């Protein structure tokens, strides 16, 4: 969610992702801890049995067969962490998330409460206004002529710079806003 | 009320606690900056198992693209703190 | 610790609701009081036979005082 | 000129809350705005809504529902007293009707 | 000082005056349809010792 | 009933003599007063109509329509003054003049005693609507919309005119009372069939009937907000009122001339409800909703029973209020984001809670939640159709399932989910908009409290 994706996944990445998926589904099948540990050690042995195959074609064939076996033997109802995309609390608190710009529309009577908070907010807004043009200039310099090729962004490099395009990442609402 | 307000020290303590219960890592030789591959001499499968153990410890999932990059306990602690809005 | 909770401005909706309640009540409390006072102290008419030779007014063919008025 | 015509640029939209934080959304003039709000609320809710509902609720019975109920009560009482059928299938007296002479 | 007030708010009598004029014209229209006043078989009635017409 | 007509004609110079910054206040105040005066027409009899003069009369069918018209004028004024702020004083006065002239024409149309006077006023309503659409609409399509609005109407109404004058040469009168008392049956000949079609098609295209409805999405989408309000709430009901008036001379031909129109109405009600499920423009969805409800009204008028007539009257009133409210609700979002695409602005319940409550109530009345008068009209029509044929409950039933779906779909798309991140110009709701929503919705429930006022002469 945080890292910029690459153009493709490598063979090692696919093997590791299959290993994690297989272990998770095996834990879903093996509810008890000791049984899961036993069969997970067996699965790890089965995985590292073919770790030293120098023929890449045979390696991809083995990966293909393993993925077919996984799809046949997957748990139809695997365990999902409650806040994971399939969980029971996945987007539960999205209705409580309010963007910060709404605070600009508060009536002055509402802003009369919380004076110090709004003074700090004004300081942050001043910082963003002072940093924007330098961020844009740094992005203009660091970008190759044929446009960017990845979604990775550079850090700040100068004396008192800020990493470009930082406002909406830094001022995230919260994970439990209200 | 609900769960206490998790702090950075608690996160680091639990991460180190999980790591010292791993039989492939020497407890004394382990520090918060030790690299899994260079310092500790583990391979990628061990790193996947470590990430899964962290997920079980803290009750949430770390996506594969983010989990591949974590290489020392400090990165794990920082990722967990950033995810859970921990600042103290 | 106590944290600031970001919400949209609730001032204007509350103001509108208060204004609507005020005006509705401003005209509807006197109406309710008047209806109650009329009902208590000027009841409904009682049905009766038309006396011989009498031609009632049209509003005399209804029983509630407000309807008659 | 690489242009097609001389035109004004499309202007940004004005926020009524900027010059009047409590603006009611009726007019840019605060006093005219406030009085527009007041007249709308007084003549829409106070006068038409509540008083009109009260006027309609107490409208006199020109539909003659109660009159019809009382007439039906008298008719039922009389017919049940004398043993006549409550209602007749004919609403017009046949002695006032002249059927055609021949049906063949 | 009522000069400015009148010249600013004299447009507020047009609609009430129109309402009154419409009522008057409706009464005038009713005045032209009295050909069967107190003459229908259902409502024909003997006049009271004082009243002149049954309705206006 | 000049006590209602003359005050509107007085609204005209009152608007044209007002100070530049008092036009809206004066127009709104005196429009509300005229509505209060027109409230007295609801005192109706059980036997005949209120015959004011040789020219005007009031029935139990036209009085709620007049009340709705006079009540809709101030709401239109309130909804229009936001997007007309930059306009010049003369053009604002001209816009208000168009609205006033439309109200006057509608008021005289609903109370005319003769059919040719009714025809003249019912065509005269065309000019202000067309001017409003083509002069104050926002996009370039408005011009095309205007053309679609005009000719679709006139191609229906020009035959009717001919039929009308023909009838006056045969019976000697077009007075509605004389026409009703001296009614004679229509024989089964080709001439009578074409007379029936000439008498029916204009009202059919006004409803509109499915297949003749293409003008409506264009005209109701391209119009300004007041134009859409008056098009959906009142101008569609001209067809139903005219059909219920004209059917008194078409028996017993209707007994079999209604079949193609009944089939079109039922199947096209299903079709337009289905169309509402895949719509990217929020205004077009509301327009197709209007088409489905009017198909129900057409079925009710065509089967010609007392229960169907009561249901048709109730449904017309309820739909007018509900569709006007829905158009205003969509216009608030459009004025905020300047786009009619439904999925552009989402999660608006988080930003505007009271407006979300208004949305919920409007969508609840659209799906005819009991005991709303929407549901009363729909249920009366469904019961009458069941008496007409037991199989209709299938199609009607399907409609009831689809309506709710798309209705809730609309709500779920606009109010729920997460807000769009890049839209940062969503200001809090103004008092004017909340008051507009309340003045739409409160009369609906108040009418539920006393439903016999909108059930018609039957
Ligand atoms: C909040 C705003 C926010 C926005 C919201 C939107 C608002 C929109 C509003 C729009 C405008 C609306 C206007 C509509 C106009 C309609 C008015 C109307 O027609 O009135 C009708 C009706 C009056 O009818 P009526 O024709 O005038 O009466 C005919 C008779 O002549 C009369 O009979 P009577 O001779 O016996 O006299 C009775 C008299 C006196 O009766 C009594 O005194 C007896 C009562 C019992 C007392 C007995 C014991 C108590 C005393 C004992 C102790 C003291 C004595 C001993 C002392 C020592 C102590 C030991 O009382 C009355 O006169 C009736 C009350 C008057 C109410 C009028 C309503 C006007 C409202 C208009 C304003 C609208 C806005 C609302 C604002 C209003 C202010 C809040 O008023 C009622 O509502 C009555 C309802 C109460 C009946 C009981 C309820 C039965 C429940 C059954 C259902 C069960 C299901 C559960 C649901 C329950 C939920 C309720
Ligand atoms: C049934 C209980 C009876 C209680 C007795 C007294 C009831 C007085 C109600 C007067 C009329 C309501 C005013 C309408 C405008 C809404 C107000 C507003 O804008 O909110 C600001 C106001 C300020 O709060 P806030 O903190 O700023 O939060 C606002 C946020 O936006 C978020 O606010 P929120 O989340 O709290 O939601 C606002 C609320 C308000 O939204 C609404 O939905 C209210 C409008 C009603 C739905 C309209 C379509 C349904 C068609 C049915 C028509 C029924 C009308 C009957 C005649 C009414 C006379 C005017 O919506 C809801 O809470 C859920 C709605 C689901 C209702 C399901 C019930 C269906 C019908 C069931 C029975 C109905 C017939 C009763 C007799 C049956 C045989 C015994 O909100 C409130 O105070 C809460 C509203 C109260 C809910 C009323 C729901 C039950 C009443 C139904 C009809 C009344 C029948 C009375 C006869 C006696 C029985
Ligand atoms: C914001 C907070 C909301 C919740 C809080 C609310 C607090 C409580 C208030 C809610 C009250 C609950 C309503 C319960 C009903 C009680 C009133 C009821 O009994 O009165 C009805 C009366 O209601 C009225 O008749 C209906 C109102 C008329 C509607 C006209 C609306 C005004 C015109 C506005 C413009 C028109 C646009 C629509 C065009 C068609 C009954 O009529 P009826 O059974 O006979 O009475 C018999 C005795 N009489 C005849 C002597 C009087
Ligand atoms: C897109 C939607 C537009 C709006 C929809 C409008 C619907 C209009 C449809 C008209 C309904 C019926 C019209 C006439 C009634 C019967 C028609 C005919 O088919 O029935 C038979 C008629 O018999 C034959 O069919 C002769 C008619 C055949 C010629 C008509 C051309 C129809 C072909 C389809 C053309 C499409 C027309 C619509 C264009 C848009 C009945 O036999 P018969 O008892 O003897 O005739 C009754 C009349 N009598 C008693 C005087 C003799
Ligand atoms: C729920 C039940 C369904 C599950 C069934 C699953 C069945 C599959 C079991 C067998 C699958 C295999 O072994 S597939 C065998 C695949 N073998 C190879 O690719 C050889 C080349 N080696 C490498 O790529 C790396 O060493 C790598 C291995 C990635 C380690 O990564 P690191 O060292 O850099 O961390
Ligand atoms: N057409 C109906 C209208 C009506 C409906 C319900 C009523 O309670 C009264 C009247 C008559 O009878």
């Amino acid at each position: 969610a945080f890292s910029a994706p690459a153009a493709y996944l490598t063979h090692q990445q696919k093997v590791l992702r299959l290993y994690k998926r297989a272990l998770r589904h095996l834990e879903s099948w093996c509810v008890h801890r000791d049984k899961y540990r036993y069969f997970a050690c067996l699965m790890r042995a089965r995985f590292d049995e073919h770790k030293n195959e120098k023929d890449m074609v045979k390696a991809t064939q083995l990966l293909r067969q393993a993925e077919e076996e996984f799809w046949y033997g997957q748990h139809p109802q695997p365990y999902i962490f409650p806040e994971s995309p399939g969980g029971t609390s996945y987007e539960r608190y999205e209705c409580y998330k309010v963007p910060e710009w709404c605070l600009d529309d508060w009536h002055p009577s509402e802003k009369a409460m919380y004076p110090d908070y709004f003074a700090k907010r004004e300081q942050w807004k001043r910082l963003r206004r002072e940093s924007w043009e330098r961020e844009v200039k740094q992005l203009q310099e660091e970008t190759p002529p044929g446009g960017p090729r990845t979604e990775a962004l550079p850090p700040a490099r100068k004396e008192g710079d800020l990493p470009p395009l930082w406002w909406h990442i830094v001022t995230r609402p919260r994970e439990r806003p209200m | 009320s609900d769960a206490p307000p998790l702090t950075l020290e608690a996160i680091k303590d639990r991460v180190l606690y999980v790591l010292k219960l791993y039989d492939k890592i020497d407890p004394e030789k382990l520090s918060v900056n030790s690299h899994f591959m260079k310092d500790l001499g583990l391979d990628s499968l061990d790193q996947v198992e470590i990430i899964m153990a962290m997920e079980d410890e803290f009750g949430f999932e770390i996506p594969d693209i983010d989990a591949e990059k974590l290489m020392c306990p400090q990165e794990i602690v920082d990722y967990i703190a950033d995810k859970k809005d921990v600042y103290e | 610790k106590r944290l600031f909770i970001i919400k949209p401005s609730g001032f204007y909706d509350r103001r509108f609701l208060k204004l609507m309640r005020f005006y509705i009540l401003l005209t509807g409390i006197p109406v309710a009081i008047g209806i109650t006072l009329v009902n208590v102290f000027i009841g409904e008419a009682e049905l009766a036979d038309i006396p011989e030779g009498y031609v009632p007014e049209h509003w005399e063919y209804f029983k509630h005082p407000i309807s008659r008025w | 000129p690489t242009i097609r015509l001389q035109e004004d640029p499309d202007p940004e939209d004005e926020n009524l809350y900027e010059k009047n934080p409590d603006s009611h959304g009726y007019d840019k003039d605060p006093i005219v705005d406030l009085w527009n709000m007041r007249v709308v609320f007084f003549f829409g809710f106070s006068i038409v809504l509540v008083l009109g509902s009260t006027f309609v609720a107490y409208l006199p019975d020109y539909r003659m529902q109660e009159w019809a109920r009382r007439e039906a009560e008298r008719l039922v009482k009389y017919r049940e007293a004398n043993g006549l059928p409550l209602m007749e299938s004919n609403c017009f007296d046949p002695n006032k009707i002249q059927l055609p002479e021949d049906e063949d | 000082n009522v000069l400015q007030i009148v010249r600013d708010h004299w447009v507020h009598i047009l609609v009430p005056v129109g309402f009154v004029f419409g009522c008057y014209l409706d009464r005038r229209s009713d005045e032209k349809l009295t050909a069967f006043r107190n003459k229908s078989l259902l409502f024909k009635r003997e006049l009271r010792p004082n009243e002149e017409v049954t309705w206006k | 009933m000049l006590k209602i007509i003359i005050p509107t004609t007085m609204l005209l110079p009152m608007t044209w003599m007002s100070k530049h910054n008092m036009i809206w206040i004066n127009a709104t105040v005196h429009s509300l007063l005229i509505s209060l005066i027109s409230l007295s027409l609801l005192n109706q009899l059980g036997e005949n109509s209120l015959n004011f003069s040789l020219t005007f009369f009031s029935d139990s069918l036209s009085a709620p329509l007049l009340v709705l018209t006079t009540w809709l004028l101030p709401l239109m004024l309130m909804a229009s003054q936001s997007h007309l702020s930059k306009e010049t004083t003369t053009r604002k006065k001209l816009y208000i003049t168009m609205l006033i002239l439309l109200q006057l024409f509608l008021i005289m149309t609903f109370t005319a005693t003769e059919l040719i006077l009714f025809y003249i006023l019912f065509e005269a309503t065309l000019v202000p609507t067309l001017i409003i659409i083509t002069r104050w609409g926002n996009q370039t399509e408005r011009l095309n919309a205007g053309l679609y609005f005009l000719f679709y109407t006139l191609a229906g109404s020009l035959p009717l005119l001919v039929a009308l004058v023909y009838i006056q040469n045969t019976t000697g009168s077009l007075n509605f009372l004389i026409i009703h008392y001296w009614s004679h049956p229509l024989s089964n000949s080709w001439s009578n069939i074409f007379m029936w079609l000439a008498c029916i098609m204009a009202f059919m295209v006004k409803m509109p009937l499915y297949g003749l409805h293409l003008w409506l999405p264009k005209a109701h989408v391209e119009a300004p907000i007041a134009g859409s309000m008056v098009l959906a709430a009142v101008l569609l009901k001209l067809g139903g009122y005219g059909m219920m008036r004209i059917t008194t001379i078409l028996n017993p031909l209707t007994n079999y001339m209604a079949y193609p129109f009944l089939m079109l109405s039922m199947w096209g009600m299903i079709m337009t409800s289905s169309i509402c499920l895949r719509q990217t423009d929020l205004k077009s969805l509301i327009a197709y909703s209007s088409v489905s409800h009017m198909a129900l009204v057409i079925v009710a008028i065509m089967i010609q029973t007392p229960w169907s007539f009561m249901g048709a009257t109730a449904l017309m009133i309820a739909h007018g209020l509900t569709s006007s409210m829905l158009f205003c609700l969509a216009n608030t979002n459009y004025e905020r984001v300047h786009s009619r695409t439904m999925i552009l602005a989402r999660g608006l319940q988080t930003l505007l809670p009271l407006m979300a409550t208004w949305w919920l109530v409007a969508s609840l009345t659209n799906l005819a939640l009991p005991p709303s008068i929407n549901l009363i009209g729909e249920l009366f029509i469904i019961t009458a159709s069941f008496s007409w044929s037991n199989i209709t409950i299938i199609l009607m039933g399907m409609n009831m399932m689809i309506t709710a779906l798309y209705s809730l779909y609309m709500l779920i798309t606009t109010q729920r989910g997460k807000y769009t991140h890049h839209i940062n110009n969503i200001k809090p709701s103004f008092t004017r908009e909340n008051a507009l929503m309340a003045l739409h919705i409160l009369p609906l429930l108040l009418l539920t409290l006393n439903p016999k006022m909108i059930l018609g002469p039957l």
